[PDB]
Parts: structure tokens; sequence; C-alpha cells
């Protein structure tokens, strides 16, 4: 009995196609990249462990 | 006295190495460093100065046949191969020991050793058989009284061992024969556990599924030591006891047969998968 | 009423399908590769005298708090490697801790089925208990704080739950698991959350409505490990079946999977760089690996432990990794 | 500047000065795992060797135990159980008088108890840790054999062809009927020890009722031949 309405409840989900999706996420990624001290090594001077 | 040199090389070489690698194989890894492997180390450490410093100036010796350094050197090498050997028997000893307190009482095997303990045991035979060697030789206690000792402690270019009788006993006593006594009955009592343990699992589940596992190691690990440094430690008591019995040449030999005894250890303290993996990575 | 439901399943599996237009694979092609990272350890904290089970940093990159089964909860100071304060507990089975995010308080629990808050900042004292949130049926697996105030946990009973501090009551729970909770992660604004079970399901749950959303049904083992994208509209599992996948919430349905043939162990920890394009994974096998995100292409490896790692976590500055192991070692990375 | 940097050295110095006190307690004291089917009779033994979670301490020839028994919590999948595996014994209690009675509808109990020892002795956790059997109930079953309409035979098969074995130790008052009903029982749960044991840990099983005062001696016994077993296969006398 629960089962089914809560199921009834998630099948109306708006939903989005995935190349929107992928698109967001590595544009996020592509835009955050520059601020990334284990992406790109920071200066030895500025890291505090070493 | 041709392939003699290279013989006694790779004998060095082979010593040196084998110590060295288990030296960094203990310092380098934390998982290795338990209260038994701080024995281990020291006999290590005795055995890599035995094999730099003492094998090397002897073969020289033995191949020139003549000394070429001074009085001074040559009383400092003979210490240092009185220190060198004392030190590495009684570290065998003191690993029995361990091993008999381990399995015997188990519940009191945690308590009763501490790295605290087991560094004042290191320092305490360090510091007797530094008492050994070093005192007795530089104040001249042991020189003989004949007149071939005189002749040859008056030149630069005789090196040779001459002691009197209690001297020559009273080494031998404190270096080899005390801890072997020890050693034989410890080991005699490990065995007696051992079997009296693999007979319960006998007597228990035997239906379902001897001792030939303690016998072999017990075999090697005694049998090695014995056949190593037990001829010498006999001639060294009779060819002062009744003189005109044993050749030199002898004498040497089973001095050297004594001494590469330092090459075996590593093969028998440190066949543990752990020190294998640990040699494995380097 | 079993047909209906077979019938919503078909609809619900029919409609997923018919919004794939393409995959990430094909998007991120011409993406230049990330390279090879390599982290060598910086620091090495000791102290503990069993296995370590949990970890936190704090707000402030410098302190953060672990957790062993030998009854011990010490803070350390990672910049000097100086040991702050050291909590004795009533149980010596624990398997969660928390630092909150003003960093007054700290949570704590595991076996005993209870949850306890310690006051670290007393006038003219030490460290005591404030309080123990009792009434959960089974064992602890996670929590988290929201607020100087509430905090979230999940246990084995198949349930979460949200307390109120202050008073010592549940203001909401949360149902619908068929299996024990394994971990849990809150949003960045904290206006929603993940859970993963037992039961190879992931849910996004709702904290003021307190009812489920969306369930996700892609693993094929059961579920060790969630974490939340720095963005905040997808996630990545880690499950038993040495395989991870990322998910997307508006989507509805996962978008990538991170798995290798060498690797036959399960994953007990997963965490995010602060891009977003690193993900690091702990193993069973006594060391890490880090999977770039976009291209799911392994990019380095941290094997620095002698045991099997139960946690990891990155600074919120991302200037640090932080893992911890069952032979009582902590270790920085980079 | 230095003014906190004292304080800190002298804090740190006094965790670690605390943490040395506590490691030398803690590395001297022996951890037990009870373990036990439905109504087996564990809360029994537990009370007797004393005179969330349920935790004893008890003390026996200057030796610091710990004893502590798991909730059950319902569980039939055990999540919680990779923890234990540095205990140094665990303790089985299985009642040998409940192979009549059926758990609504599965097997008997003594069937039960079985599935859940072969599951417990093949984990990939506790591949090191051995195990103690109590075989509780003792006087129960007497009775059951000694009069009753059940036999063994009809709820187990393999009794029919099972003999006494020659090493066996009956009590003096033991019928000999009982003698072979308490064995049959006892080397079911050997069979399946033997097999899978990779000579790292082993089975010690005995006879228990809930009458008997040996039972604390029997886990200092035990308890002592598992250590002494464990270094005797590191140096590799064993
Ligand atoms: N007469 C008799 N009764 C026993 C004996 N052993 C256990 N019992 C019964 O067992 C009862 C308590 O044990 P259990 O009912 O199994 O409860 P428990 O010990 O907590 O076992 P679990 O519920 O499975 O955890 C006692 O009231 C006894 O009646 C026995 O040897 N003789
Ligand atoms: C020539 N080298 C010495 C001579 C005598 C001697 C040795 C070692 C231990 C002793 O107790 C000794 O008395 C030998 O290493």
């Amino acid at each position: 009995r629960k089962l089914v309405e809560q199921l009834k409840m998630e099948a109306n989900i708006d939903r989005i196609k995935v190349s929107k999706a992928a698109a967001d996420l590595m544009a996020y990624c592509e835009a955050h990249a520059k601020e990334d001290p284990l992406l790109t090594p920071v200066p030895a001077s500025e890291n505090p462990f070493r | 006295v041709v392939g003699m040199g290279i013989v006694m090389s790779l004998i060095v070489l082979a010593i040196v190495f084998g110590n060295v690698l288990v030296i960094t194989a203990i310092a380098k890894f934390e998982r290795l460093q338990t209260v038994t492997n701080y024995f281990i180390t020291s006999l290590a450490c005795a055995d890599l100065v035995m094999g730099l410093a003492v094998v090397p100036f002897g073969a020289a010796h033995i191949l020139t046949k003549t000394w070429t350094f001074g009085n001074f050197w040559c009383e400092f090498w003979t210490s240092i191969d009185v220190l060198c050997v004392t030190a590495s028997i009684e570290t065998l000893c003191v690993i029995a020991v361990d091993r008999y307190f381990a399995i015997t009482s188990p519940f009191k095997y945690q308590s009763l050793l501490t790295k605290n303990k087991a560094r004042v045991i290191i320092l305490m035979v360090w510091i007797v058989s530094g008492l050994t060697s070093f005192l007795p030789i530089q104040m001249h206690w042991y020189r003989a009284t004949h007149q071939e000792a005189i002749n040859c402690y008056a030149e630069e270019t005789c090196c040779d061992f001459f002691t009197n009788q209690a001297y020559a006993i009273a080494s031998s006593i404190v270096s080899f024969y005390v801890p072997l006594v020890i050693m034989v009955f410890v080991y005699s009592r490990v065995f007696q556990e051992a079997k009296r343990q693999l007979q319960k699992i006998d007597k228990s589940e035997g239906r379902f599924h001897k001792e030939h596992k303690a016998l072999k190691t017990l075999g090697i690990i005694m049998g090695t030591f014995t056949l190593c440094w037990l001829p010498f430690f006999i001639v060294n008591i009779v060819h002062v006891i009744q003189d005109n019995l044993i050749r030199k040449e002898v004498y040497i030999l089973l001095n050297w047969i004594g001494y590469v005894n330092s090459g075996f250890n590593p093969l028998i303290y440190c066949r543990s998968p752990d020190f294998r993996i640990a040699f494995q990575e380097l | 009423l079993r047909q209906e439901a077979e019938q919503l399943k078909n609809q619900i599996r029919d409609a997923r399908k018919a919004c794939a237009d393409a995959t990430l694979s094909q998007i991120t092609n011409n993406i230049d590769p990330v390279g090879r990272i390599q982290m060598r350890t910086r620091r090495t904290l000791r102290g503990h005298l069993a296995k370590i089970y949990a970890m936190h940093w704090g707000t402030d990159s410098r302190l953060l708090v672990s957790a062993s089964q030998d009854g011990k909860l010490i803070i350390w100071d990672s910049y000097t490697t100086n040991k702050v304060h050291a909590i004795p507990l009533r149980s010596s089975w624990v398997m969660t801790c928390a630092y909150a995010p003003s960093g007054n308080y700290v949570a704590c629990g595991g076996l005993d089925n209870i949850c306890s808050i310690y006051n670290l900042k007393t006038r003219e004292g030490n460290v005591r208990v404030s309080r123990e949130l009792a009434g959960h049926t089974g064992y602890l697996s996670c929590c988290r704080f929201l607020d100087d105030n509430q905090i979230v946990t999940s246990s084995g009973d198949t349930t979460c739950a949200l307390w109120d501090i202050e008073t010592g009551q549940q203001t909401t729970t949360f149902t619908g698991h068929t299996g024990d909770v394994m971990s849990l992660s809150l949003a960045p604004d904290t206006r929603l959350f993940v859970s993963g079970a037992c039961d190879a399901s992931a849910k996004l749950w709702d904290v003021r409505e307190g009812m489920c959303r969306q369930t996700f049904t892609g693993h094929e083992s059961d579920i060790n490990a969630i974490c939340f994208f720095p963005n905040g509209n997808a996630f990545a599992t880690g499950s038993d079946d040495a395989t991870c996948r990322l998910f997307d919430l508006r989507a509805d349905q996962e978008l990538m999977t991170y798995s290798h043939d060498n690797i036959i162990c399960g994953i007990t920890s997963v965490s995010f760089s602060k891009s977003g394009r690193l993900l690091l994974a702990g193993y069973d096998d006594f060391n890490c690996n880090v999977w770039d995100a976009l291209k799911a292409d392994r990019a380095g490896v941290l094997a620095g432990h002698d045991n099997r790692v139960s946690c990891l976590g990155v600074t919120d500055d991302g200037m640090a990794v932080a893992t911890g192991s069952w032979d009582s070692f902590l270790k920085i990375w980079n | 500047q230095r003014n906190e940097e004292k304080a800190q050295r002298e804090a740190n110095k006094k965790i670690e000065k605390q943490l040395q006190k506590d490691k030398q307690v803690y590395r001297a004291t022996h951890r037990l795992l009870l373990l036990g089917a439905g109504e087996s009779g564990k809360s029994t033994i537990v009370k007797q060797m004393r005179i969330g979670i349920f935790e004893t301490k008890f003390q026996v020839d200057k030796v610091n135990f710990h004893m502590f028994d798991v909730g059950g919590q319902r569980d039939e999948r055990r999540k919680w159980i990779q923890c234990f595996n540095d205990v140094t014994a665990i303790i089985f209690v299985v009642a040998s008088s409940s192979y009549n009675m059926v758990i609504d509808n599965q097997t008997n109990r003594l069937q039960e108890a079985l599935n859940l020892f072969k599951s417990i002795w093949n984990n990939r956790w506790l591949r090191t840790i051995s195990v103690i059997l109590f075989l509780n109930k003792q006087d129960l079953l007497a009775e059951k054999v000694l009069a009753g309409k059940s036999k063994i035979e009809d709820y187990f098969p393999e009794f029919a062809r099972y003999t006494t074995p020659e090493d066996a130790t009956p009590e003096p008052g033991e019928d000999p009927r009982v003698t072979r009903a308490k064995y049959f029982i006892r080397d079911e749960f050997l069979r399946i020890s033997t097999a899978s044991g990779d000579g790292r840990h082993y089975c010690y099983p005995h006879f228990t009722c809930a009458v008997d005062t040996e039972n604390i001696r029997r886990v200092f016994n035990d308890c002592r031949d598992i250590i002494q077993r464990m270094h005797l296969r590191q140096y590799e006398l064993l």
C-alpha cells in the first residue's frame, strides 16, 4: 500500500537530458580548475605542511 | 695460495652484505621493531664489526706472513677480536632465554620484558664483553713467560698470540662454556613443552586428522653454533694445559672455522616471512 | 497490489531511458588528460593504541579529530603535530566521529546505540559529556552536525533520525530502507542529504519535509560510502563490489562507472577534491587510488599504509588529504 | 610567540605520559566474545562467571579478563562482526537438548546452530580467532534419551550408522545409551572445524550444565593453550 503511493509520487518528476547535466558538470570543473591546490602544485613557500 | 685470497674476499663481502641488509631492513621499517628484534640488531652489529675490522687484517697477515703496522695496532686488533667474539656469543643465549620465557609462561611474558629492560640487558652484555676483552690485554695480565713470547714481544715484525693457562681458561669459561649449558637446558625445556602441546591435539581430534618440525629447527640452531665454535674452545684449553701437542696451523684453522659462523647467523634468525618481504622490497 | 507497483516501476524505467540523449564519455572526449599526480607524506601522527575507524576535519584546516577502538578520542594539530585533548570513553566500541562547524562540540557513537556530545569549550573545567542521545534501536553508523543545536544520525535498524541536542528528542525520523544504513552526507546548503544502505540503494531525503524524493539502484552489492559533488547537483558512491559510480539528481540516473579489472577489493571511503575534478577512494588492499572524475582514468596512487584504510578526508581549502588505517597511524599528503 | 608554544608542549607531554601509563594496562588484558543461539543459556553462564551491549570484568589467578556479550538486535546479517578480529577467543554456547524442537517453520534448532557455526568458522575476518564451545543443557538431553518418544534417528539420519568412539571417558553415572547420544552431537561440530582449518585456529569442545562451577577454570586453561600454541607456531616449533 505504502510502496504503491511512494512509487506514484516518484513517477511524476521533471527530468532533463543527460547532455545538459554533463555540460554543466564539465563547465563547473573547468571554471573552478585554476584555484585547486591539488590539481596544480602550490609553491613550496605557500603550503604550510612543508 | 692463489685462490685463497679470492675465498677470503668472498667471505668478507658475504659477511658485510648479509649484515648490512639486515641492519637497514630492521632500521627502515617500523613494523619490524619489536622487543625480540632488539637483540638481533645487536648480534648483527657485532658480526658486522667482526667482518669489517677483524678478518681483513688477519687475512693480510696470513698472506704476507708478517705484521707491518706496529705493536699498538696488533694489540688493538687482538682486543677487538676477543670483544667481538665474546659480545657475539652471549646474544644467542639472551635470545634463547627470551624464547624460553615467551613459550613457557605466556601470561607473564608481556609484563616481564619491556624496552627498558632489553636495553639494560644489552648494555650489560656489551659491558661484560668489553671488560673481558679490553682490560686484561692492554694491562698485560696475559703475557706468557717462555723465551719465544719474550722474543716475539720485543720486535715490531712479530704478531702472535701467547697466553698463560689461567687467562686462557678464564676467557674460555666466560666466553663459551657458560652460555652453552643455559642454551641446552632452555632448548630442551622448549622441546618438552612443544611435544606436550602437540600430544593434546592428537588426543582431541586425532581421528579426524610427529614432532618433525621442532626437531629440524632445534637441530639446525644448536648444531650450527656447536659445530662452528666447539673445537676451538677445546684446543684453546688443551694447548695450554699440556704444550707440545697442537701445531699452530691447526689452531689458526679452527679459529678461522669459528670466524665464519658470523656469516651464517642471518640465514637462521631472519627467515620470517616479514623479513623476506622486507628484503624483496629492496 | 503488486501489479500497480510493477507497472509504476516499468513506467519509471521507461521514462528514465527516454531522456538519455548521450553519455558523459562522448562529451568529454576532447578534454586534456590531467596527467600523473604524485603526493608525498608530510606528517605522521602517532599515539593510538588500536585501529582507527573515524576521522573528521574542523572548519579551520588546522585541527582534526580521530576515533579508535581502545576507547580514546584524540584531537590533533596537524601544523605542528601536537595533541590538544584526549577524551576517555565509556564504551570501547566506537565507529563514528564528527566535529561541529563552530568547533565548540564533538560527537561520537558506536555499538552502544547511543550518541554522545562533548562540550570542548568549558569554563573553569575539563571536557565532559554534555548530552546522551538515546532511543535508537541499532548501532550507529554515521553522524553529522547540521548546526550547533541539531544533528543527523543513522543506525543499523534501517532508519535515520534528526535530533535536538537541547532537549534530546527526535524531531523527525526517516524510514523506507530495507537494510542497514552505512553512511550519509549533507548538502552544501544543508537542505537535503543522501544515505547508502546495505540493500544496494541510495535515497535523497528532505530535512524540512521528512520524506524521500528519489531512489538510485545502480550497485550490485552493499554500499559503504557516499559523498556530494562540490556543486551540490551530484554525488558519488562506493560499494563492496569494487566499483564506484557517479549519479545525477536532475537527470535521475547513473552517469559514469569507475572500475578496473585489477582491483578486486571493496571500497571503504570516497571523497572529492575542491574543484570536483579528482575522486579519491580507499580500498581494502592497504592503499588508495585517485580517479579523474570527467574521464574515469586513474591518475595516481597513495601507498604508505601497512593495513586496511578505513577513513579519508579532504580539507575545506583543498590543501591536504588525511587518511587513516588499521595500523593506528594518520598521514597528511601534499 | 613562544608563550603559547611552551604551554602546547607541556600539554602534549602530559597527554603522552598519560597515554604511556594507559598502554601498560591495555596490553595486559584479554578480551573474549560471547556468542550463542536463541534460548541457548548464555545469560546463566555469564551470570555465574561474574560471581546496547553487556560487559563484565573478572580476575582469576591475578590475570585480567574482559568478557562482553553483544546485543542480538534481531540481526541475521552480522555487519558488526569485522570489528572483533583481535580478540583472544570466541565462546560459543549451544543447547544440545534442543534437537527435537522446531524454530516459525524451519529446521530444528540444532540444525540452525550448526549452520551458524559453519558461517562463523569460514569468515574472512575471523580466520585466526579460536573458538571455545560449550554444549550446554546436558541434564535435559539425558532425560530425552533415557525416556520419551523422541529418537535422534528420526530428526537426524546420520545417527543410524554412528558408533561410539573408542577414545571416550564417560562419567561413572552415565548410562550406555546417553554416552552414545552425547558424543554424536560433539563430532558434528568438530567435523565442520577440522576440514577448514589452516592450522591457524582450533576448536575446544566442552560439556556444560547450569550447576557446575568449573566453567571459569575451563576458560582459564583453554585460553592459556591458545596463546602458547600461537608462540610455538610463530617460532616454527609446533
Ligand atoms: N533445568 C535447567 N534449566 C536450564 C539449564 N540451562 C539453561 N536453563 C534455562 O535457561 C533459562 C535462562 O536461559 P535462556 O532462556 O536460554 O536465556 P538466555 O541465557 O539469555 O539465552 P538467550 O535468550 O538465547 O540469549 C533458565 O531460566 C533455565 O530455566 C539447565 O542446565 N538446566
Ligand atoms: C686469536 N684470536 C682469539 C684468541 C683467543 C680467544 C678468541 C676468542 C674468544 C676467547 O675467549 C679467546 O680466548 C680468539 O678470537
